[PDB]
């Protein structure tokens, strides 16, 4: 049961409840992390910026695994079926570690363009029959 | 003094609530305690670091390689250690030449080389030098001990006796000894004309153990010394021991610079002995046994080097409290030191005979 | 503060972690890096008790090691022990006057050495600007008075370093 | 923060001794020396805490401006302000603009 | 003036140590008597000077009012008064008199 | 088994503590005033105590909670929950609570019960006589 992450105006945070943290003991953390921080570009991909500079973590040469996703090289794409099938490949990769283990049975991942200037994409796992039921929750604005 | 674990717990789970407002990290089972005494753990370890990095600072509670780093830099010299060596008296049977290089081992274990070939030509005993190779206080033995031999030679009697024993095995300082030294160096600093100066110079050779210092002693230029060799069974010194004291005050050579040190010009040290002047105490046991009678004779002989002084006047409490100092006995009362006894600077006090 | 920023460069980099100055991350970050944070800072005041003219937790151990406690050190003031002990640590000379009018200087007093009156062997100790008042720092305690007054630390010191076969002889001016 | 930070100190703090002096006293270096004692510092120490506290403001130790602070915030949370023109009247409610005009004499 | 003019006080002031027990700690002469250090003393002083400078009042050893000065100033800055009958609200422009009535609820 | 052999299990025991509180006028507090922690577990004070003048004082405090749980550490702050005049409600606790033991194991019974069974008779000796002396609160020191 560790803590949840809690997305607010578009950056998520950890959150309070009460007298400690709010925890989570559900896929919805894993997943939220597993898809929204920067891991290590290859060496032959062209970043979005002009710049040099790949991210990750310090940490991904004691963890065994790289720790997120590679959906950042989307950060400025023009209305073009490529960059949909390119961020549809990029969420199968990024969350296919968990069809590698017994965790879901199976992922179905569609990217689409919703009103002019939105980039959809619709993930739908298949928890077996023991997991436990998710968090659930909606990203919120203020002020 | 480094915070203790639990004060490091609640150390943290204080940051924790004071930085997070409205929140009790103490909870059972929580995330924010769990946190708390992860983190309490690791600055358990980084103020143990912290410690062991103090603690090295004063030669006195460092460890062992930066205690002798701080000796070397503060200019204290080791003495190492010597061999031992003497006639062995080995016995042949015929022509032969014991080669440079053999080995007679003794009982214990010792191994005793010889260094130069030696030729034999008579059917009889033979005296050669050898010498240890344990080089240490081990080396040195009795008067007649015996030495087998390692490997056989081509007509040499395997055994062989020493008449007159091997000498010379010392032992290199420890850091104990080294340790004491650079403490007295410390506490009494070197001005080359003082008191201080003067009781070193006459215990740095060889044999002495203690030594006083009397300023203006018969008058504004003159000063006296007056030492003490305890490792001797006299425990007085000699003409010849007062000489070569006074000679090692007048000149010698600094093991440092190398340039020769010693006392002034204009002054008239005249180093002299001291003058026994016993008292003999009357000291009542309950228990009389030779076991009561060691233990407050030993008692007494350290309390007197300890706490007397020439010159000195030793209040008879000072026998009460090292009588005292024993275990088995019941009764301790002691009769004849029924007052203080005072003495000149010639005169030092000494513990008499006891008449139990 | 700069712990806190490593902590926040340190934890992962991504869209999901805010790492704004107002964040729930940067407001454990900070309780969470200030224990490290005075435990640096203890480990930095060891080196300033690598002397024993400024060190306070090991006064009591460069005391001991020295042997330090006698006239010299004055009564309670803290300043006083530090002086002494860094002294009496790096205290080696000669017998001349002006080495003993430095020595005597060095500790915040002023003598002169002048010639005898008397004999030959008799030097005068000329004591001037005498003083016996020590202000209270802001290192001792809170319960000594603002000023402590203490007499006769000179004496005795040169009383005790002085040569072997000369007598002093002690002048007050003013 | 502004309290003392050394490992000397007391979580809780020794009370407050009687009153001896009945008559205004003040340090002397000279004719009887002074010493500190524990409890001015404590009432001083306890005095800037207070009013922090009372301006809402918890205590940091890089800042050392605090107790400028400390006023600034009991003036805007006491007594109205130039830059804000009376805004905390309308803020607190209707029928506080209700009295303030009636305060003023404006009539329907 | 205000600050150690005794000789004895450094031009800069020392680098302050960072926090190391979150809980307030007092004094105490008796398990272990307490020292104020240099990092208390600092901190008070610069308190007071920065309330001082904020009211824009140069410290000066003469007078020993400059506090209250001080707090009268931060008044007469940042607050309104009773014997100005709002006139300073009214000095800054029209706008101000704009906001204020539609605040009030005085509009056309 | 221990039914049956008369060996009773010990309940669970709850923890005791000082209180370091601060009155304003020198009131008296009455028998059962009681202080509340975060967490929402209770502590009562089972005596009356009469204050002299405005200071700190020191009272035992025992939890209301049976188990473990009810057992602070050090400087835990607690608040009263029904005011009483003239007192401030803030406890500080400068030495934590002690005590807080869960009920007996199945191994510590077992070996309960083994004493009782193995343990012989004690009949009247110069040696018991110190011992039935001594086991008496307060007394230190016997002789028969």
């Amino acid at each position: 049961t560790d803590l949840a992450i809690i997305w607010t105006n578009g950056r998520g945070d950890i959150a309070q409840d009460g007298i400690d943290m709010l925890t989570d003991d559900s896929l919805t953390t894993d997943v939220t992390i597993s898809l929204f921080t920067d891991r290590r570009a290859l060496d032959s991909d062209t970043l979005p910026d002009g710049s040099d500079d790949r991210r990750g973590w310090w940490g991904d040469s004691y963890r065994d695994r790289p720790i997120g996703s590679r959906l950042w090289l989307l950060s400025r794409e023009k209305a073009t079926p490529d960059t949909l099938e390119r961020a549809r490949g990029y969420a199968e990769e990024a969350l296919e570690w968990l069809k590698t283990a017994g965790r879901v049975s199976a992922i179905n991942v569609r990217a689409e363009q919703l009103h002019q200037g939105w980039l959809y994409l619709y993930i739908a796992l298949t928890l077996p029959d023991g997991s436990v039921i998710p968090y659930e929750f909606k990203a919120a604005f203020n002020g | 003094s480094p915070p203790t674990l639990s004060s490091l717990i609640a150390r943290t789970e204080q940051n924790i609530e004071q930085r997070l407002p409205g929140s009790w990290p103490q909870a059972r089972e929580k995330t924010l305690s769990a946190i708390a005494y992860a983190q309490a753990g690791l600055a358990a370890g980084c103020h143990e670091h912290i410690s062991w990095v103090g603690r090295q600072i004063i030669p006195s509670t460092a460890d062992e390689d930066e205690l002798l780093e701080h000796c070397r830099f503060w200019g204290v010299r080791r003495k190492q250690a010597t061999a031992a060596s003497g006639p062995l008296t080995v016995t042949t049977s015929a022509a032969t030449t014991i080669p440079a290089g053999t080995r007679w081992q003794r009982a214990d274990g010792v191994v005793y080389s010889l260094a130069d070939t030696i030729v034999i030509d008579r059917a009889g005993t033979t005296e050669i030098t050898v010498t240890a190779l344990a080089a240490g206080e081990a080396g040195n033995t009795g008067e007649n001990t015996l030495l087998t031999l390692i490997t056989p030679v081509a007509c040499v009697v395997s055994d062989a006796i020493t008449v007159k024993g091997f000498s010379g095995g010392a032992d290199i300082e420890s850091a104990a000894e080294l340790l004491s030294r650079l403490e007295y160096r410390v506490q009494y600093p070197p001005f080359g004309g003082n008191q201080f100066d003067y009781v070193r110079w006459a215990r740095e050779v060889s044999g002495v153990t203690r030594a006083w210092c009397f300023p203006t002693w018969k008058g504004g230029g003159t000063v006296g010394v007056t030492f003490v060799m305890d490792n001797r069974s006299n425990i007085f010194p000699q003409p010849a021991d007062v000489e070569r004291v006074a000679d090692y005050i007048a000149g010698h050579t600094d093991p440092i610079t190398g340039l020769i040190v010693g006392q002034p010009d204009g002054v008239n040290v005249t180093v002299f002995a001291p003058k026994a002047k016993p008292v003999n105490p009357r000291i009542y046991i309950s228990p009389k046994t030779a076991e009561l009678k060691q233990a407050i004779t030993n008692a007494i002989n350290t309390m007197f080097f300890n706490e007397v002084m020439p010159g000195g006047a030793l209040a008879p409490s000072r026998i009460i409290r090292a009588v005292a100092g024993v275990t088995g006995l019941d009764d301790f009362e002691v009769r004849f030191p029924t007052e203080i006894q005072r003495s000149e600077n010639t005169e030092l006090l000494t513990a008499g005979t006891i008449e139990w | 503060t700069p712990w806190q920023t490593a902590f926040l460069q340190l934890l992962p980099s991504g869209l999901a972690w805010n790492k704004s100055p107002d964040s729930k991350l940067s407001a454990l970050a900070q309780a969470i890096s200030d224990v490290i944070a005075t435990a640096a800072d203890d480990a930095r005041q060891m080196l300033r008790e690598r002397f024993p003219s400024t060190s306070r937790w090991y006064l009591g151990e460069w005391e001991s090691f020295l042997g330090l406690p006698d006239c010299t050190s004055e009564n309670g003031t803290l300043s006083e022990r530090q002086r002494a002990a860094a002294n009496k640590m790096r205290m080696t000379g000669n017998l001349s006057r002006r080495f003993y009018e430095w020595l005597a200087a060095q500790y915040g007093f002023t003598v002169r050495l002048t010639d005898s009156t008397e004999g030959q062997w008799v030097t005068q100790v000329n004591i001037y600007g005498i003083k016996n008042y020590r202000n209270a720092t802001v290192l001792d305690n809170v319960l000594t008075p603002l000023r402590v007054y203490e007499s006769g630390a000179l004496e005795c010191l040169l009383e005790k370093y002085k040569p072997a076969h000369q007598i002093y002889k002690f002048v007050y001016h003013d | 923060m502004f309290y003392i930070d050394n490992d000397s100190g007391v979580t809780v703090m020794p009370p407050v001794s009687a009153q001896r002096s009945a008559i205004v006293r003040w340090f002397s270096e000279g004719n009887v020396i002074t010493w500190p004692g524990m409890d001015w510092f404590n009432i001083v120490q306890a005095e800037l805490l207070n009013t922090l506290e009372e301006a809402g403001i918890q205590p940091d130790k890089t800042k050392l401006n605090q107790l400028a602070l400390s006023i600034k915030a009991i003036m805007s949370n006491n007594a109205l302000l130039i830059k804000n023109n009376l805004s905390e009247i309308k803020t607190a409610g209707a029928s506080a603009q209700r009295t303030a005009r009636e305060n003023l004499d404006i009539y329907d």
